[PDB]
């Protein structure tokens, strides 16, 4: 059929004053989320989504010790011992589940958790150990926090997982150059990608410890050199003052990496400028210890 | 045996939980926002919630575990009508936090269950004067069953109302925690019993 | 202590304390549009940017009637990073709605996340130049508002006054000088534009110019008659 | 470089260089990115001058966005190795910032150059 145009504005106008009437919140809304679809599918595909899995992650940490506090404050009327000799909470979750009683401990052989030294420390500790027997109405939620713990461990390697996928998800080059977890941390005393990418070196330094920063503005002291940088994979890879200035080396090349991720339309997403600044922040560090302050006779 | 130091861990554990299910809850709340956040009014039962963000992990229509009648129906024309984003291995890595929200919560069910038998085996008499809340909590209160003894009526404090019944509910809820402190075997009735002159003095309030 | 007032349009509110303020009630607690901040006086309360929005700078330089009202229905174009349409839908409230329009697809997804907040704020992505790319979404609204960039914006504000404009509603319009003749003097481009506009069956209220938020903007404040 | 917005024509390059070439000899004048970002941040900067050849380009991106926040003007000059020897710089640079003072020796050198940058948008 023919199709009549040139006209049509006052026609169009009526319709749409009549749809109005069809009506106005409810339909108007599901334009909105008609836009929602075409202009989410228009400009990408987030900063977002990867700010709160280092904040849970940071809860994890303190979730596990302030549980496993709990697991050998349990197992203390059992086993006081065996809080002193292992220290490492999934250990505890395991020797729960793998001791069982001291009767049960000296049967139990311990190839996969502790061996070698400390089965001989174990059974040391099975044979004297000042606790008391413990019922089988005791062991339902002490035989079940050692599996809970087990599991907070397995989310966190799940949180572990998602983030250093992600990560190279979104980016590439940064996560390639100075390790994730500054590569989350960074971001989360950014905020947004952009807030830390319209961030210069020397605040890619001293981002998370900025007191002695502070200290060091209005009082007239010396501010931090390595700040939230230290803990990076590569800043305690050095000795001694070396690590300083290395602090500046790699905030610079996040700078000269983080805007390679951050500002790149077209993008390998392969870590490969970041890898092309790691070699040579490694080998600022190479040079740098291959440097010595004593004195080298002859 | 006999113990009062199982409850006070339980009870110290179960605080725990109630902030680490329902924070975690809130977290897989925000993550399913980008997917649809408008669920979350129609189901706010945060074990079910995580149960239904467990449960349809893509786009909504012929449900099962929607309704086990409404809000199932409300569920599915609003999925419909979807609003937010959508990945898949950052779903199905939130959908593993659900899932551990679901598990921490089954396992604080599981804590409540034996804290209230424990409860239930050492100190019934605190148990049927007041319930298992207060008096397992009460054990943590003094630290140990062994200072709630030595406390008074007036040195103990619990939830016209406040100046009478917390006084006096006190004073028969402390000689319920003598008689689980120093008995060898401890009885349900006499918790009643003492429940009772509560009882008279609450029906004069 | 601190002193809260109403504007001269309803919606719109002022802090006087130790500096005085353009302020106005947030729809939701805690959430920014662009990182602006926030004053509890207890009820909630956003600074506006006069030099942000040219709107909050219509409001602050004097200008008479604006009809951007709580009862009504706005529409608007040009939302540069969605910096007025929160600040329309809380000038509205809930009864009244924003009807967004913006073609840049760079800063449209903070406008997309607003209207996910804000529920009177609704978007457009669909092109303003052929307006009956976006015929689906909205009907008959009140008055407009725009922000375009284009040298015919009496033009295509044109094309939307023969299809959204309520009959006998008014309209404003917010013209900057840079799109169309930028090397002679502004009061001689508005004439030009005024002498258009009224081409178009908007006959002029009011001019007012934007002296210290922008270098030469204005506003056109006129209403539109006798189509729709 | 289709990511080139403004790059100055081989005219204004070289007065814009000449700016900086007397920039530096007043001490008037910061170089580089890293200290274009804190004193756009303290506001001083006159206006920030970008290089297009470097790889990646990307690095410095950042400080067009900034430019527009705070509403500074910016142009993109072609070479990186010219802007370091008009910064007195014996190393490429691959932005300038030049320093705010009302009394520096160059100033209205300074803002005639500045008017045409603020032309070109």
């Amino acid at each position: 059929x023919x199709x009549x145009x040139x006209x049509x504005x006052x026609x169009x106008x009526x319709x749409x004053x009549x749809x109005x009437x069809x009506x106005d919140n409810d339909l108007s809304k599901m334009s909105l989320g008609l836009a929602h679809s075409i202009g989410r599918h228009k400009l990408k595909f987030v900063d977002v989504m990867i700010i709160q899995a280092i904040a849970l992650l940071d809860d994890l940490d303190k979730e596990l010790n302030t549980y496993a506090m709990r697991c050998k404050e349990w197992y203390g009327w059992h086993f006081p011992e065996l809080a002193k000799i292992v220290t490492d909470s999934v250990a505890y979750a395991r020797i729960i589940l793998t001791m069982g009683i001291r009767s049960k401990a000296s049967e139990t052989d311990l190839s996969e958790i502790l061996p070698e030294e400390i089965e001989e420390r174990v059974k040391t500790a099975a044979e004297v150990s000042m606790g008391t027997e413990i019922t089988q109405t005791d062991l339902d939620n002490i035989n079940a926090l050692a599996e809970q713990i087990v599991e907070f461990a397995a989310y966190r390697e799940q949180l572990s997982n998602y983030l250093s996928a992600r990560m190279k998800a979104i980016a590439p080059n940064l996560t390639q150059l100075v390790g994730e977890l500054v590569g989350a941390r960074l971001i989360a005393h950014s905020g947004s990608l952009i807030s830390l990418a319209k961030s210069p070196a020397s605040t890619i330094q001293i981002l998370g410890a900025e007191k002695a920063l502070f200290r060091a503005l209005k009082t007239k002291h010396d501010t931090p050199k390595y700040g939230l940088l230290y803990h990076a994979s590569l800043v305690g890879q050095a000795t001694g003052k070396n690590k300083g200035k290395i602090a500046r080396v790699l905030a610079a090349k996040a700078a000269v990496s983080l805007r390679y991720d951050a500002l790149a339309e077209d993008r390998d997403d392969s870590g490969d400028i970041g890898l092309e600044s790691r070699a040579k922040v490694e080998n600022r560090l190479s040079q740098l210890e291959g440097r010595d302050l004593r004195t080298t006779p002859k | 045996s006999k113990n009062d130091n199982h409850i006070i861990q339980a009870i110290a554990l179960l605080d725990q939980l109630d902030k680490d299910i329902n924070t975690f809850a809130m977290r897989v709340k925000e993550w399913y926002g980008w997917h649809f956040p408008e669920l979350a009014k129609l189901v706010p039962d945060n074990y079910t919630f995580a149960k239904l963000v467990l449960f349809i992990k893509d786009k909504a229509x012929x449900x099962x575990x929607x309704x086990x009648x409404x809000x199932x129906x409300x569920x599915x024309x609003x999925x419909x009508x979807x609003x937010x984003x959508x990945s898949e291995t950052d779903m199905e890595n939130v959908c593993v936090f659900a899932q551990r929200v679901a598990s921490l919560a089954d396992y604080r069910r599981q804590l409540y269950d034996y804290l209230c038998e424990k409860m239930h085996t050492v100190a019934p008499n605190l148990s049927e004067l007041i319930g298992e809340v207060i008096g397992a909590r009460l054990i943590s209160h003094a630290g140990s069953l062994t200072n709630l003894s030595k406390q008074a009526a007036s040195t103990v404090q619990i939830l016209k109302n406040k100046g009478r019944i917390s006084r006096y509910l006190a004073n028969k809820c402390s000689m319920a925690s003598r008689i689980d402190n120093y008995s060898e075997e401890p009885s349900n009735v006499f918790g009643s019993v003492l429940k009772k002159q509560v009882e008279q003095r609450l029906e004069f309030y | 202590k601190v002193v809260i007032e109403p504007h001269r349009h309803a919606g719109v509110y002022i802090a006087r304390g130790k500096e005085d303020l353009l302020v106005t009630k947030n729809m939701a607690p805690g959430e920014s549009v662009y990182g602006e901040k926030r004053i509890s006086v207890k009820v909630e309360y956003r600074v506006w940017n006069p030099f942000r929005s040219k709107l909050a700078a219509g409001i602050m330089g004097g200008l008479d009637e604006l009809f951007i009202a709580p009862g009504k229905k706005v529409l608007y174009l040009g939302a540069a990073s969605g910096t007025s349409v929160s600040h329309v839908s809380d000038v509205v409230g809930p009864e009244g709605v924003v009807y967004a329009v913006e073609f840049s697809h760079r800063p449209g997804r903070e406008l997309i996340s607003m209207a996910k907040k804000r529920p009177n704020i609704i978007p457009i992505i669909e092109d303003a130049r052929h307006p009956q790319k976006y015929r689906m979404l909205i009907g008959m609204v009140d008055c407009v508002f725009a922000d375009v960039a284009q040298p015919d914006q009496a033009r295509i504000i044109a094309l939307n006054s023969h299809m959204f404009l309520k009959d006998q509603g008014g309209v404003v319009i917010s013209i900057k000088a840079n799109c169309i003749d930028s090397t002679v003097d502004a009061e001689t481009v508005f004439a030009r534009e005024v002498q258009k506009l009224r081409e178009e069956r908007i006959k002029p209220l009011e001019q007012l110019t934007l002296e210290p938020y922008e270098r030469d903007h204005c506003i056109v404040v006129g209403r539109y008659m006798r189509s729709g | 470089n289709p990511k080139a917005f403004p790059l100055a024509d081989a005219a204004l390059t070289q007065q814009i260089l000449d700016v900086v070439q007397q920039a530096a000899n007043l001490r008037q004048l910061k170089k580089g990115a890293n200290e274009a970002t804190k004193t756009l941040n303290r506001g001083i900067s006159e206006f920030i001058i970008m290089a297009a050849d470097c790889e990646p380009i990307e690095i410095l991106l950042h400080l067009p966005l900034l430019c527009e926040d705070k509403n500074v003007p910016y142009v993109f000059v072609p070479s990186r190795v010219a802007l370091g020897r008009a910064c007195g710089v014996s190393r490429p640079v691959i932005a300038a910032s030049i320093t705010t003072n009302d009394a520096s020796a160059i100033k209205t050198q300074i803002y005639a150059v500045k008017d045409k940058i603020e032309t070109l948008l």
